[PDB]
RNA sequence: GAUUGACCCUU
RNA sequence: CGCCCGUCGCUAGUACCGAUUGAAUGGCUUAGUGAGGCCUCAGGAUCUGCUUAGAGAAGGGGGCAACUCCAUCUCAGAGCGGAGAAUUUGGACAAACUUGGUCAUUUAGAGGAACUAAAAGUCGUAACAAGGUUUCCGUAGGUGAACCUGCGGAAGGAUCAUU
RNA sequence: ACCCACUCGGCACCUUACGAGAAAUCAAAGUCUUUGGGUUCUGGGGGGAGUAUGGUCGCAAGGCUGAAACUUAAAGGAAUU
RNA sequence: GUCGGAUUUCCAACGGGGCCUUUCCUUCUGGCUAACCUUGAGCUUGGCGAACCAGGACUUUUACUUUGAAAAAAUUAGAGUGUUCAAAGCAGGCGUAUUGCUCGAAUAUAUUAGCAUGGAAUAAUAGAAUAGGAC
RNA sequence: UAUCUGGUUGAUCCUGCCAGUAGUCAUAUGCUUGUCUCAAAGAUUAAGCCAUGCAUGUCUAAGUAUAAGCAAUUUAUACAGUGAAACUGCGAAUGGCUCAUUAAAUCAGUUAUCGUUUAUUUGAUAGUUCCUUUACUACAUGGUAUAACUGUGGUAAUUCUAGAGCUAAUACAUGCUUAAAAUCUCGACCCUUUGGAAGAGAUGUAUUUAUUAGAUAAAAAAUCAAUGUCUUCGGACUCUUUGAUGAUUCAUAAUAACUUUUCGAAUCGCAUGGCCUUGUGCUGGCGAUGGUUCAUUCAAAUUUCUGCCCUAUCAACUUUCGAUGGUAGGAUAGUGGCCUACCAUGGUUUCAACGGGUAACGGGGAAUAAGGGUUCGAUUCCGGAGAGGGAGCCUGAGAAACGGCUACC
RNA sequence: UCUUAAGGUAGCCAAAUGCCUCGUCAUCUAAUUAGUGACGCGCAUGAAUGGAUUAACGAGAUUCCCACUGUCCCUAUCUAC
C-alpha cells in the first residue's frame, strides 16, 4: 500500500496540497528487503513490464572484490559491524548496501597463496620463478597481515540485496580503512 | 566544509579507485568533467578535496535544459541556496507591467564561494531535493 | 462525436424597431422589388455590411501589399462576376459604396420583370 | 489513460491527410512501425482518397490481403500500416510504383516513379551507435537499421539504400553547398541548395535554406533532410518542384493554363 | 424680537 | 389655504438577536480501537527417481528333492524439488467510530428588538421665511413626540461693509 | 525711521473672459473628446445604514473596519419666473 | 524600341557592407591554406583570422524593439466550387463522346512565457579614489 | 451598427439612476405552427435511486478436434474437410459517459530524461555451452495432468460445481549434435638469465565490484625493481585509434568473473527440387510467435520556465520523526524527504504566503473592435478526474480497472 | 379629574418576593408540582427600607451531564470487637 508521489506531501511553501488523485499503481512502494544473514532465501517479484526483482531474505554468501589485487570470490559474511545509515541495523545483523561485514578471508589466503606464495600470519622450479617475479610487491601495509592473520577481512557491499538478491561487495583498503577503523576503535 | 569525512559514512567519489601500490605525488585521484555549454571548470573544482555527489563538475549530475541567473538571497541552507527571479510580468488591459519574483531553490557546489546579494547562474539538472533543480556553474557578483 | 457542422445566420435586424423614415423605405424597397418579408432586406443589407467591412480591412492595409491586392482583386472579381461593378473603370467607389438597390436590382426575380419575360415583378 | 489508444478521432488526425470532417466520427489510425503517427499516412487512406482505387474500408482490406500491394518491396498486410516519407509503396497490379513525398504544400502527393527509381529510397541517420557484438551501426530515419556503415557516414547525412539487401549503395554528407527537402514546419516541401547552418550550443540547430528564387529561409535542423548533392537530385520530385510559389502566382499559372 | 397652533382629493 | 417631522394606533413583509452544553452535514486531530489485501521465521496431501539386507502371489531355474524363486505387481522403516488454504514473529497500506479543537458554510427555535408600505387615524408643530428661539455639526445630559439645553465649531446666514 | 524704483517668499484682494464649469462661480475649480508630469485617498441612484455581524482599540461613552435581506423612481446640485 | 513587366546623363531620400574624420568586424597556435607583398610572349609556392571548427572570453544586467516550430483541431477572405439559389460542406471540370486527362483542399497566429537574430534611443547599482587600477 | 430616447420641475441646465432599445451555437415558458438540409437535446436542481433488454469477446492454410454434429469424393488402399463446443493466445486498460473533486493543483505553450519503463511495430536470427568435465542419458526425439467425452450433490436458487476410464502443449522443468585463429593456467627437462615440442576449464546478457582501448594540436639528455616490435650488437622504433553530441562513470571487449540456473526454437501449415557404398535415409524453398536483445514511434511516468476567479470580516504560515537541506540506506521502472538514523529553525510571505469561498474541471473556443471588449465555456477536439465514497490488490506491457475482485454506510 | 403629596421611572420577575398556581410558551425526560430560558395589570417586584449586573471566592441552596460505585434490582461473604 506504500505510495510514492508527491501529492500526498505539503508544498514547498507549507500549503497542504488536497487530494486530486487516488494512489497510483505506477508511483507503489514495497516492502523492505530486511535481509539476514545464513540460510539464503530469494523471493522473485514480479514489476513494471515483467522485470524480475530478486528480493534477498537471509541471504548467506557474496561476491566480494579485492580491487587492489584485482580478484574477486564468494564467501560467506560473518556479521556486520558499523552502518552509517542505523546502529540498530548493525545490532539486529541485517544487509543493505553500503554496510560494512566481516568476512572469513579463506578464499582470499587460498588465491594469495597459490598466486604470490608468500605466508600470511604465522615445488617446480618454473613456479617458483614465477612467483619469485610476482613477488615483491607483497608489502602492501600492516592492517592488512594483521586482519588476514585474524582470518577476518571488512569488507562493505556495494550491491543492493532487495534488489538484485545479491549480498556483493567489495574489501576495503586505503583511505575507507583508515577511517572506518578509526571510527570502530574510537569510542 | 573543514573536514571531508565529518559524516558518519565515508565521502568518495563513485568507481574512481586509487591504487595504493604507487608512492609519488598525486597520491590520490579526483573525477571532473566539462559541464559543458561554455562554462569554464573552476581550478577549485579541478583540484579541491570535496566530494559533493551534485557537483556540475566533480558529481554525477549532468547540466541540462533551462539556464537562469539571479541573485542569491538566502545562504543559510547546506549546499544549497535560493535565488530570486526578478521579472515584469505584463498586463495587457492595462498596458503596463508589474514587478513580479519566483525564489527558486538551486545547489551550490563548494567549488564557488558565494554570500547574499551575488549575481550567479544556474543550470537545470536532473531533481536533486524536493525543490532544488538546477546547480549553480558560476558567481557573478562580489 | 460528429465534427460539427458550421452554421450562420444571414440576417440583421435593425437597432431601432421603428424608425418610420427607414420602414417607408424598406416596404417601399419591398414593394417595387418584391418581396415576401423584411427578413430579404435584412439578409441583402446583411451581405452589404459583410462586403463593406471587407473592402475597409482590405484598404486598412498598406498600399502594395501583397495581401491586400490578392483579396481586393479577389473581391472585385467577385464583384463583376456578379456583374455590378464597371467592366473598364478599376476606381473603387462602386465597391466601397454599393448599395441595396444595387443588389435587388441585381437580384433574379426583378433580372425576369428588367428582360421582360414576365411582364410583373409579383407575376415574376 | 491507463494503456495507449487504440481509436483516432477525426479532427484529430495530422491535417496533411486532407481528410473531409464529415461522413464519418472516426480516423485511421496509424500503427507502430517504421514512421511516426502524425508523419504517416496509412495504407487505408493512401488507397481510398489518394488513388480512389478502393472505395472504402473493406476494399482496402480486400486489397491489402488479396496481396496487391507491396510496400518497401513487401507486402505490409496492414489496413493502416504506416506509410510515412520517403517509402515506395509498389502495385504489381498496374505494374505502378509511388514515392511518398510531400508536395509543394506539405500534403503527401501521388508520385509515380518507375521500376529503377522505387529499387532504392534514401533516408537521414538518426544516430550511428556501436550496437551489440560490438557492431558499428546507423538507425536512420525510416526505423531502419544499417549494419557495419563506413566509418565517415555521421549523424544528419543520408544513405540511398537498393532496399533488396543490406549493402550501402551510396550516401550524401552534411555540408554547406548541399540540395535538401525540407520537412516540417511551415517549410515542409521545399528544396534548399543550403548555405550555411548555426549551432547554437545547446540545441535545436538551424539552417538557412535559399530556394531557386533567392527566397531565403530558416529551418531546424531536425527538420532539414538532405536528398542529393548540388544540382541533379538524387529522387525524381512532383510537379510544381516545391518551391512554394505565392498564391497570386498561382492564381496567375491557373488562369494561364486553364 | 410676546401670544399668528393647525388646514385629508389628481399633470 | 403650501410643504413637512417624530412618537403613538392599525396590516403585511424582511432580515437581526435568541435559552435551547440546539441539531445535521464534509476537512485536519492531540489519544484510543480497528476489517480486508500485501511483505515476512514455522506445522499438513500427492504423483515423480536412484539402492545392498524383512512378506502374499499368473512356468522353481546349473545333481529337475535339504541351497538364489525370476524390477512381475503388491507393504511399514533410510536421503531430496511443485500447495507455504487453520496462525501469525515482526510489519506496512489502511477502510469504519468519542469527550474535545473551524469552515461569511446549512438549518429549528419560545420570545425580543428594529426596518420597510398604501387615499383620506391621534398628539403636537421640529424643519423650509429671521419658519416666528437662525439652521447645522461633534459631544453630553434631559424629555410623550418631534425635540430642548450646555460647551466648542461652521455658514451651507439673516452680515462679504465702518472712519 | 520714513518716501520712491523694485527682485524673492507669504496672508489675501480688485473688471470682461485666454480658458473652465450645470451654474453659482474659479488665476484656478485653467493648460481635460486637441482627452497621459508624478503620486496617495475616496465615490458609483435614494433609503435600510454608519445599522447587523465578525474583528480590533477604549474604563465607559464610543472610535476604526463594515455588510446583506428588503424597500424605492426619484433623492439631489444652480435659484430662472 | 512590345499595336500599360521596356528604367541611361538615373544628380528629389535611406537602416546596413567598406574608407578619412583622435571613431577596428575578440587571444595564440592549423588544417581549404584568412577580402590577396607574389604579368604564366595574351580564376598563382609564406606577412595579418572569426564572414564554418578547436580551447580558456565577453554581448558584467536587463527591460525594449523587425525576422522561423509558437493558440495540436474548424474559423478570418478565398485561384474555384450550383446542397432547390442560400446556410453548408470541398467538391469539381474537360474528350475527333470506342479513349481518357486533371487544377485543388495553402495564405492570421488568439495576450504573457522559453528559443535564435539585427539595433541602439529610451532608465543603471558595475568599473579606477583612503588604487589589493589596464597592457 | 464609433448612434441613443422617456421619467425628478411651473418651466431650465446638470451629475444620477430607473425604464426603454438591439444581440445571446443562454435557458425556460405562452400562443401559434404549411414546405428544403444538418440538426442540440436529463448539463444546470440529485456524481440521486434504479425494474428490465442490450452495450467485449474473438481464430486462420499456419497451437490442440479421436464431439454417439455434419454431407463425403476413389486409372492413390503414398497424409484435401466443415465444424454448435472447450484448453493455450490476444483483447477486454480501447470505446462511450459525467463534471463530483481539484485554484501552482489540473491545464496551455515551451523544456528534460546525460533521471526512467515501454506487449504488440518496424529494422534486425542467438555457433563460444556437457559448471562431478574424452560418458550419469532419446535427437530418422522427450517427462508430468487438470481441460473434452457417461449416472449423482441443494431448495424457490446463481456465470456454484467432486473424488473416477483417457488424451499432445505454444500449461511446466532438464537437455543436446559447430574436429573455424587465439589469452589466462597446471607441468617430464637441460641446473637460470634470444628458451622450447607434450594433455584440459572461461570467452551472450540479466550484479554492473577493479584498469582500460575509451587519448586527440612543436625541437635536444641517460644509468631502472620488472626486456616488446626488432635479427648485417654499432640495421629504427615512428604503426599504439574501435566513436557523433555542449557536457559524462555514455556506446564493445579482455586479466576477476557469481546465482535459487526466464532464455540461446524437445514450436505449426504449403507445391517434395537434387545425393546416393538404395533408407520409410542425406541435401533445398514459401508462410506464423513467445525468447540475449539494440533505435524515432503507438505510449506512459516524472519533469523545467511563465501564466489561474473572489476574499485581509484570512498576516504570518510550514512541527514531538518531514516543514528545511545534507550524508547513507530502503522502495520505485526510474530522480527525489517518497520513507528510515544524525546534524538547523531552515523554507514561504504585503511582488499577498497561509487560510476561506467558487451555484471552479482546464484549454482549443460563441456572441465585439484596425484599439473600450464583458461575460460564458457541463457540452462534438485535446489534456484531467471518476464509475456511490474512501481504502487494498491479483492478472496483465499497460489498471489502484469497479460492465475485475477484497471490506461499511 | 379625585383620595392623600406623588402616582412605580430605569430596571427585574410565578425570583429566597405570584394566592390564583402544578400560571402560559419553549427546552430538558420515555414520562418532570423539579431545573433553565421567555412572557407579565406584578394577591403583594423596584431603585443606599438600595435596583440591575457581576469575574473570583463558598463545608451556603438548587437542576442536569460524564465518571464512579451495594444507594438499589438483591442480596451474599469475610475480618476484628
Amino acid at each position: 500500500g506504500i505510495s510514492r508521489d508527491s501529492r500526498h506531501k505539503r508544498s514547498a511553501t507549507g500549503a497542504k496540497r488536497a487530494q486530486f488523485r487516488k494512489k497510483r499503481k505506477f508511483e507503489l512502494g514495497r516492502q523492505p528487503a530486511n535481509t539476514k544473514i545464513g540460510a539464503k532465501r530469494i523471493h522473485s517479484v514480479r514489476t513494471r513490464g515483467g522485470n524480475k526483482k530478486y528480493r534477498a531474505l537471509r541471504i548467506e554468501t557474496g561476491n566480494f572484490s579485492w580491487a587492489s589485487e584485482g580478484i574477486s570470490k564468494k564467501t560467506r559474511i560473518a556479521g556486520v559491524v558499523y552502518h552509517p545509515s542505523n546502529n540498530e541495523l548493525v545490532r539486529t545483523n541485517t544487509l543493505t548496501k553500503a554496510a560494512i561485514v566481516q568476512i572469513d578471508a579463506t578464499p582470499f589466503r587460498q588465491w594469495f597463496e597459490a598466486h604470490y606464495g608468500q605466508t600470511l600470519g604465522k615445488k617446480s622450479k618454473n613456479a617458483e620463478r614465477k612467483w619469485a617475479a610476482r613477488a615483491a610487491s607483497a608489502k602492501i601495509e600492516s592492517s592488512v597481515e594483521s586482519q588476514f592473520s585474524a582470518g577476518r577481512l571488512y569488507a562493505c557491499i556495494s550491491s543492493r540485496p532487495g534488489q538484485s538478491g545479491r549480498c556483493d561487495g567489495y574489501i576495503l583498503e586505503g583511505e575507507e580503512l583508515a577511517f572506518y577503523l578509526r571510527r570502530l576503535t574510537a569510542k | 566544509e573543514l573536514t571531508v569525512q565529518s559524516e558518519r559514512a565515508f565521502q568518495k567519489q563513485p568507481h574512481i579507485f586509487n591504487n595504493p601500490k604507487v608512492k609519488t605525488s598525486k597520491r590520490t585521484k579526483r573525477w571532473y568533467k566539462n559541464a559543458g555549454l561554455g562554462f569554464k571548470t573552476p581550478k577549485t573544482a579541478i583540484e579541491g578535496s570535496y566530494i559533493d555527489k551534485k557537483c556540475p563538475f566533480t558529481g554525477l549530475v549532468s547540466i541540462r535544459g533551462k539556464i537562469l541567473t539571479g541573485t542569491v538571497v538566502s545562504t543559510k541552507m547546506h549546499r544549497t541556496i535560493v535565488i530570486r527571479r526578478a521579472y515584469l510580468h505584463y498586463i495587457p488591459k492595462y498596458n503596463r507591467y508589474e514587478k513580479r519574483h519566483k525564489n527558486v531553490p538551486v545547489h551550490v557546489s563548494p567549488a564557488f564561494r558565494v554570500q547574499v546579494g551575488d549575481i550567479v547562474t544556474v543550470g537545470q539538472c536532473r531533481p536533486i531535493s524536493k525543490t532544488v533543480r538546477f546547480n549553480v556553474v558560476k558567481v557573478s557578483a562580489a | 462525436p460528429r465534427a460539427p457542422r458550421t452554421y450562420s445566420k444571414t440576417y440583421s435586424t435593425p437597432k431601432r424597431p421603428y424608425e418610420s423614415s427607414r420602414l417607408d423605405a424598406e416596404l417601399k424597397l419591398a414593394g417595387e422589388f418584391g418581396l415576401k418579408n423584411k427578413k430579404e432586406i435584412y439578409r441583402i443589407s446583411f451581405q452589404l455590411s459583410k462586403i463593406r467591412r471587407a473592402a475597409r480591412d482590405l484598404l486598412t492595409r498598406d498600399e502594395k501589399d501583397p495581401k491586400r491586392l490578392f483579396e481586393g482583386n479577389a473581391l472585385i472579381r467577385r464583384l463583376v462576376r456578379v456583374g455590378v461593378l464597371s467592366e473598364d473603370k478599376k476606381k473603387l467607389d462602386y465597391v466601397l459604396a454599393l448599395k441595396v438597390e444595387d443588389f435587388l436590382e441585381r437580384r433574379l426575380q426583378t433580372q425576369v420583370y428588367k428582360l421582360g419575360l414576365a411582364k410583373s415583378v409579383h407575376h415574376a | 489513460a491507463r494503456g495507449p489508444k487504440k481509436h483516432l478521432k477525426r479532427l484529430a488526425a495530422p491535417h496533411h491527410w486532407l481528410l473531409d470532417k464529415l461522413s464519418g466520427c472516426y480516423a485511421p489510425r496509424p500503427s507502430a512501425g517504421p514512421h511516426k503517427l502524425r508523419e504517416s499516412l496509412p495504407l487505408i487512406v493512401f488507397l481510398r482518397n489518394r488513388l480512389k482505387y478502393a472505395l472504402n474500408g473493406r476494399e482496402v482490406k480486400a486489397i491489402l490481403m488479396q496481396r496487391h500491394v507491396k510496400v518497401d518491396g513487401k507486402v505490409r498486410t496492414d489496413t493502416t500500416y504506416p506509410a510515412g516519407f520517403m517509402d515506395v509503396i509498389t502495385l504489381d497490379a498496374t505494374n505502378e510504383n509511388f514515392r511518398l513525398v510531400y508536395d509543394v504544400k506539405g500534403r503527401f502527393a501521388v508520385h509515380r516513379i518507375t521500376d529503377e527509381e522505387a529499387s532504392y529510397k534514401l533516408g537521414k541517420v538518426k544516430k550511428v551507435q556501436l550496437g551489440k557484438k560490438g557492431v558499428p551501426y546507423v538507425v536512420t530515419h525510416d526505423g531502419r537499421t544499417i549494419r557495419y556503415p563506413d566509418p565517415n557516414i555521421k549523424v544528419n547525412d543520408t544513405v540511398k539504400i537498393d532496399l533488396a539487401s543490406g549493402k550501402i549503395t551510396d550516401f550524401i554528407k552534411f555540408d554547406a553547398g548541399k540540395l535538401v527537402y525540407v520537412t516540417g514546419g511551415r517549410n515542409l516541401g521545399r528544396i534548399g541548395t543550403i548555405v550555411h547552418k548555426e549551432r547554437h550550443d545547446g540545441g535545436f540547430d538551424l539552417v538557412h535554406i535559399k530556394d531557386s528564387l533567392d527566397n531565403t529561409f530558416v529551418t531546424r535542423l531536425n527538420n532539414v533532410f538532405v536528398i542529393g548533392e548540388q544540382g541533379k537530385p538524387y529522387i525524381s520530385l512532383p510537379k510544381g518542384k516545391g518551391i512554394k510559389l505565392s498564391i497570386a502566382e498561382e492564381r496567375d499559372r491557373r488562369r494561364a493554363q486553364q
